């Protein structure tokens, strides 16, 4: 809904000034490792499903209380209603990634949303610890450091892009809380 | 058969019965319509509820704006057309829940009628979106989400088709927005006496009409009727 | 907010679909145009006020009734908020001019220019005499070439485009 | 078409009530004032020209600019346009003083008054500087008294206040 | 409530539009009508009881069978609440003889008058006939002309034409 | 169908907007790709037949089950009726590989896969095992580079994605 | 709704085969006047507004019946109309133009369209009069040969851009008919 260009331009507008031709310089460090971005969030998209897949499967590996009768995850259609609910997640982070900013989160899924897990007693934690199975899948998968997931991609840094998506799921973990 | 008369490559888009059957539903649709908007309106006032406009130009612009939609419905596919009739059908017997043996062979002999009909009961029973208003932030998620499934329709498989194409000039892009937060407004404006009856209206419509079962899912409708009210799940294709 | 990115990331959302490498290519065009789309801020950092001074007299050279008695721009406080104005408007093309799309000038430019010049009687007629004085000061001597000075015009263009 | 019958009778409409002691009061007091209120239409069948040529060039003389080029009143066919232009404003001024309402200008004269002089660029404050010098002419001597006089007044005013 | 004023406003108001010269027509009908319109009501306020205990009787003897056991009206307790329901009646015709509507019978008279007379056994045929026996005592002798004594006839028709 | 200009001119279709600056951006990067994204189809319009056939004994060699009696690949019909299957796949991945999305997929591959693999028993594990046998087959020897052998893995990938 | 690209795509599914190295040689020509054609509808949407604005006054100039009573175009909503069905067909052709593609008209405006005009009592002629003017702006509007315009763009050809164009309006004066 709003992006890493206009970030700066809403904080433009906050002095009613001018915009610099030194303030958009730090839209060149973002722009020079675009074509780094898209060699990371198409691994992003690698095995989205294989993430997800390992993401509740290891999830309820910890904890399986949830299959326990009134666990949340007991029934399978509670079961597909959290990898509904998970999936979603994969899809907001990297928007806010595609992004370079935090924008997609707050205004389509952050509100409102606590508010049903506590309404529906979905417990937090699960929600947490799937989350932040994501957080590592996530700079794993940028990387080649997965187990048989090799996404070779052009050599060299992506920890600006780590630090961009580890800079994601902490604000997915702090307003389901 | 060289030169029939018969085309094989044309566009039927069923339902046609004839030509003077088509000035007999577009008039039967009418004064379903006018029954209606004899009750909202039905005492003598004209409430908020109709709410045609908000300014100078949300008047007359919300004219041509429905008068696209009402275009826009007639340049669909023969698919999505014969689609349409087949779940009018379907959807105008879940209507009343009697199947009154005269009134049920209106609504499957015609379409317009039944379109026309499941609308102006909706808009009576007011278990629509544009009344809802969900007190809780819990509600207002789940309405989100029953919004975004909505699209699903319309975007089946990820461009946006002609079906929310919301008025086509300039102007008639920005016009749309300030006559929906114009209308969101009025949902939580009216009265005491109703507002407080539409989350028993949604509590009518969304627990029978489209779900029969789900009794774990009816339980969110009966706790949530605000996102239950939004759900929208006639195919008008918006 | 009108980005790129603001498009084809939303376009997936109300898809509900992956961002697959659908989204992926939409970025990398504003990221070669980080060469030539925003390099045209610079050319008014260096003139500021220096552009709006001298369009705003010439729009009332070509409209001197605005003086009078019974307009707008009757006396020379009506003509400093007309010389802010404007600088409001080619402050919002140089906003325009760094984002990848019109999202200033369609939040705070355009959008809701209905009433705003109507019921004020301001002539929208002088704003795009005065704005369109502006577009023909690009030119590849002491601007850079028309691969960056051509950005300016295709952002003043679409505040013609709806003001007038 | 917004006379005091089109509302009542429409209201019992949408009501879907019965025609009863509701409606009937309505339409006695038009009645009454067909003693008063559509009789300042002689007066301008008297002057149908006589007040349009002498409104338009006064706002041609407070907008003398309008005669240059890059304007719409530019030479005289233009200048006809206008002439033509504010004639149909308070024609329908004098059709909606004998209707009850504003039906005729609200479905002619206002309605639709939202891009034709936003793309044309005509001011529409020039419109209502021409028509608001229409509205000074009214007095008792010549015309007749103020039991008549002022619905001309009561009629051409809801163009200033939906024109400007 | 049903006032013209209801009406009018009201429509504006679903317009959205100004309360420009179609609405202000309405109210001097009304305003007219106070030398009509509501001078039937003193009439009414010299005779309170004197016209019901006279009307419910001539019920009882067109409809004697009430009085019966196994009907509504069975013992006098019943007439005394048969007196009380026709003073309801046509004291709500008196209100809306005051309100430019039928806005106290449109909310309080004939609106609910589905099962109240369906479950209770009620005969709406005896209602109705006991206030058409009331309809026939206007007359330009002793009350005011029909100039005044129409707007009663023309409150207590509506109450028959919902009730019957 | 799901190129990117069936997604921004849409875009500004139900936006209803002019097709301005916003959308005029998204075709220049499928452009600069024409140097890069369709160049993995002339790989296998050399290969045609030569990768279906030996990614379905492969299928066929992890599982070695469906040549048995209740299953879907029992005898050697049925064995043409998988190869021409897996063809259908690829041919529809290098279809999209031409477009600028997933169009034919989303159409006519992945669309509607919820019973075609249900009621007819064909294992979906089947379908994506043998069609990522066909994913490590991309190298920079004996195809083009990393620039352009990339797009057939992110075109059969998303045939993975919602087969699987 | 359908582009340049995925054009020879259906007709690559109408044959179940694969796509050549050869049968997309005709993308690369549509490819290298890209740029061109960016340097083309930009002018296009150069002074679009003045070209609906000389398109209407110049269709009215040599038709002036409309401006009779009973006339299409004599009541200012009538006017405002005309502007209103005249302005999407400036955008719907050009979505094909920057799609290289006729797909945006048949499936938004084109059908029910004339059953509409002739339903509304659309005189026709007037439209195709103000199309067949907007056939010229354009390829006038392309170019630098306009009175007062002067889009000055990079030298060089652009009748391959013109032809493109010319095949647009062909289709709306012919399906409005
Ligand atoms: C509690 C029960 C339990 C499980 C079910 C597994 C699941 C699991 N895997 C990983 C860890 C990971 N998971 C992935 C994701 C994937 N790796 C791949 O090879 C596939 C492409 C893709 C889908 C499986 C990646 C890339 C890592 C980090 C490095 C790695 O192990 O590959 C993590 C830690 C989170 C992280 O570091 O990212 C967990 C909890 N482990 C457990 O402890
Ligand atoms: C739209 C589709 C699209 C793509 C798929 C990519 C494809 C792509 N990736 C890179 C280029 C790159 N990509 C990476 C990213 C990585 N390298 C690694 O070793 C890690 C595995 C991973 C971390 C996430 C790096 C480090 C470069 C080199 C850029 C540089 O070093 O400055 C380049 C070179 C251009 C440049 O970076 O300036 C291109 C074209 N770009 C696109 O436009
Ligand atoms: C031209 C025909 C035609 C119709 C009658 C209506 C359909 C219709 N029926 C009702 C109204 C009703 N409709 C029914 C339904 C039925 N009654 C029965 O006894 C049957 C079992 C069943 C089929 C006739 C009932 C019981 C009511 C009264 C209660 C209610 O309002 O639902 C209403 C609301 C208005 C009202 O309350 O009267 C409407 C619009 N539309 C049409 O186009
Ligand atoms: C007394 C009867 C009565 C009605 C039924 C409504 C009918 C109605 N709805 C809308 C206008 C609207 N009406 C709806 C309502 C709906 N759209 C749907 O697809 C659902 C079937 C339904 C509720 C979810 C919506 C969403 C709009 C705005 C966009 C549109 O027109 O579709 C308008 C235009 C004016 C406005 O409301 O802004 C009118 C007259 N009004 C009335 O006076
Ligand atoms: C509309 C957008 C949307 C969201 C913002 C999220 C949030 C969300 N979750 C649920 C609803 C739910 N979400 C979960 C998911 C979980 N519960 C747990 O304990 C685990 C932590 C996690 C799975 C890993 C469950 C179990 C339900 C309730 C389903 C049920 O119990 O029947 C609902 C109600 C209906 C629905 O599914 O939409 C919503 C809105 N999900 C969405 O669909
Ligand atoms: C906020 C309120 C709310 C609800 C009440 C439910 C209602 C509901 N569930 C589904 C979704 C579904 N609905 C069903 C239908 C049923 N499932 C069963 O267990 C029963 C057999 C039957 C009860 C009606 C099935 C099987 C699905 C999953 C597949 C599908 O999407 O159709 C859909 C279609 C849209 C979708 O989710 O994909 C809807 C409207 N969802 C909500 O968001
Ligand atoms: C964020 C973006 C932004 C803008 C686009 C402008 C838009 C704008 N202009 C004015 C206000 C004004 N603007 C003008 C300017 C002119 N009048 C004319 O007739 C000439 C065409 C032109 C001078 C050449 C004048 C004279 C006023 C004051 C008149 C008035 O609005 O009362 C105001 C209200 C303040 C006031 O009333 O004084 C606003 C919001 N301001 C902004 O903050
Ligand atoms: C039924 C009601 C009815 C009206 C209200 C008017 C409204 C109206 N005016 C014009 C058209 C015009 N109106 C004017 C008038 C003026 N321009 C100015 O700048 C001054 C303010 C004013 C003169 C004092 C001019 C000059 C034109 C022609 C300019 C143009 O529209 O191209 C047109 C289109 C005809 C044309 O383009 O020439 C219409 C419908 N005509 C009607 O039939
Ligand atoms: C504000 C407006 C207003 C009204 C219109 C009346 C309407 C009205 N009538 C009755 C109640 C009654 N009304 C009658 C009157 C009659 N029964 C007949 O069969 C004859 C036709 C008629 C006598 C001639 C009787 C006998 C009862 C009591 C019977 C009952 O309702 O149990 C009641 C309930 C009280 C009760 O049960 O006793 C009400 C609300 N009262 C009001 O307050
Ligand atoms: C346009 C796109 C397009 C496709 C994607 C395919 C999809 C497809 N496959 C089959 C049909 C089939 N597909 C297979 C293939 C297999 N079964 C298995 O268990 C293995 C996983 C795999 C072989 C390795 C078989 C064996 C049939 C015939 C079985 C059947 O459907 O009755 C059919 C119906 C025809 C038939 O019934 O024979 C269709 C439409 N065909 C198309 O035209
Ligand atoms: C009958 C009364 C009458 C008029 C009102 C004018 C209007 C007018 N201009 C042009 C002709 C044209 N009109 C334009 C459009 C424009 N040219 C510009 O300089 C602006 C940017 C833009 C809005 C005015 C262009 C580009 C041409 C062709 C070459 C040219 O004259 O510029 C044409 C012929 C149509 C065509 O060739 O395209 C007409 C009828 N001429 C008349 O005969
Ligand atoms: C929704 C998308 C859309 C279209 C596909 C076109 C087509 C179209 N035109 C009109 C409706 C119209 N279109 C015109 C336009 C003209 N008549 C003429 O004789 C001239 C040739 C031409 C102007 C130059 C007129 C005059 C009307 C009827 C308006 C009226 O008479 O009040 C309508 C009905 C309501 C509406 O305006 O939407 C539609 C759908 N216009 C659109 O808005
Ligand atoms: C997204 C924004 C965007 C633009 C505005 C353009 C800007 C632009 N135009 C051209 C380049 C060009 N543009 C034209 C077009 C024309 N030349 C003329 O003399 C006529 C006036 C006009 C006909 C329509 C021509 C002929 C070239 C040179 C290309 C060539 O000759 O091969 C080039 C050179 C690159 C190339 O063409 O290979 C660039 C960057 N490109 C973009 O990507
Ligand atoms: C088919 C696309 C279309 C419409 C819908 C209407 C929309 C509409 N209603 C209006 C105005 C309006 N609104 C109402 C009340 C309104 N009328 C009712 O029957 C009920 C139940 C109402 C509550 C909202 C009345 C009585 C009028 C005046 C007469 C009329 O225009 O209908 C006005 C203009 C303001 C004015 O007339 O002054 C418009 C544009 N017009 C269209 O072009």
């Amino acid at each position: 809904m709003l992006d890493a260009f206009s970030r700066v331009v809403v904080n433009s507008d906050a002095k009613a000034a001018y915009v610099g031709g030194s303030d958009l310089q730090a839209l060149k460090s973002f722009i020079a490792d675009g074509n780094k971005r898209l060699d990371a969030v198409n691994s992003i998209v690698s095995n989205a499903s294989c993430m997800v897949s390992d993401a509740v499967s290891g999830m309820i590996c910890e904890n399986p209380g949830l299959i326990s009768p009134g666990g949340n995850c007991y029934t399978n259609r509670r079961m597909a209603a959290c990898l509904r609910d998970g999936e979603i997640i994969l899809r907001y982070v990297s928007y806010a990634l595609l992004a370079g900013d935090a924008s997609v989160l707050e205004d389509r899924c952050l509100n409102g949303l606590k508010e049903t897990y506590i309404a529906l007693g979905v417990p937090t934690n699960s929600s947490i610890r799937a989350v932040s199975i994501m957080k590592a899948q996530a700079v794993a998968f940028i990387t080649n450091t997965a187990t048989e997931r090799k996404m070779s991609f052009a050599a060299g840094d992506c920890t600006s892009l780590a630090s961009e998506v580890a800079s994601y799921f902490d604000r997915v973990g702090a307003a389901i809380s | 058969k060289f030169l029939g008369t018969l085309k094989r490559s044309k566009d039927p888009s069923g339902l046609r019965l004839g030509f003077y059957g088509r000035k007999a539903d577009d008039f039967m649709a009418r004064s379903i319509a006018m029954q209606a908007k004899a009750s909202a309106a039905g005492s003598g006032v004209y409430t908020t509820q109709c709410s045609e406009g908000a300014s100078k130009g949300m008047a007359e612009n919300a004219r041509t704006a429905s008068l696209a939609k009402q275009f826009r419905q007639a340049q669909r596919s023969a698919r999505e057309m014969s689609f349409d009739y087949y779940e009018g059908r379907k959807y105008a017997m879940k209507a009343v829940g009697h199947i009154c043996n005269y009134e049920e062979k209106i609504f499957q002999q015609y379409n317009k009628t039944a379109a026309a009909y499941v609308m102006g009961k909706q808009e009576t029973l007011l278990s629509c979106d544009r009344y809802a208003q969900p007190a809780n932030k819990a509600e207002e998620y789940i309405q989100k989400s029953v919004q975004m499934q909505m699209k699903k329709r319309s975007i089946p498989y990820g461009v946006y088709t002609t079906s929310c194409a919301d008025g086509t000039v300039k102007g008639m892009a920005e016009n749309a927005r300030v006559a929906k937060e114009s209308a969101n407004f009025r949902a939580r404006q009216m009265s005491a006496g109703a507002k407080a009856a539409a989350r028993f209206n949604a509590r009518r419509v969304a627990n029978d009409w489209h779900n029969n079962g789900c009794n774990y899912e009816e339980k969110l409708t009966s706790r949530f009727p605000a996102a239950a009210s939004s759900v929208r799940p006639t195919t008008n294709r918006y | 907010m009108k980005s790129v990115i603001t498009t084809v990331v939303s376009a997936a959302d109300a898809a509900g679909r992956f961002p697959s490498n659908s989204d992926l290519e939409s970025i990398q065009g504003n990221i070669q145009r980080s060469a030539a789309r925003l390099e045209a801020a610079e050319k008014l950092a260096g003139n500021h006020e220096a552009v709006v001074k001298e369009a705003g007299d010439a729009c009332f050279a070509k409209y001197a009734y605005l003086k009078n008695p019974g307009e707008a721009g009757e006396n020379q406080e009506k003509i400093n908020k007309c010389y802010r104005d404007v600088d409001h408007y080619m402050r919002l093309v140089n906003y325009c001019l760094v984002v990848g799309g019109t999202g200033p000038l369609d939040e705070w430019g355009i959008a809701g220019a209905r009433e705003v010049y109507r019921t004020l009687n301001l002539p929208t007629s002088a704003y795009v005499a005065s704005i369109a004085y502006t577009r023909d000061r690009l030119c590849v001597p002491r601007d850079m070439s028309a691969q960056a000075g051509v950005e300016f015009s295709a952002y003043l263009d679409y505040l013609i485009n709806a003001l007038s």
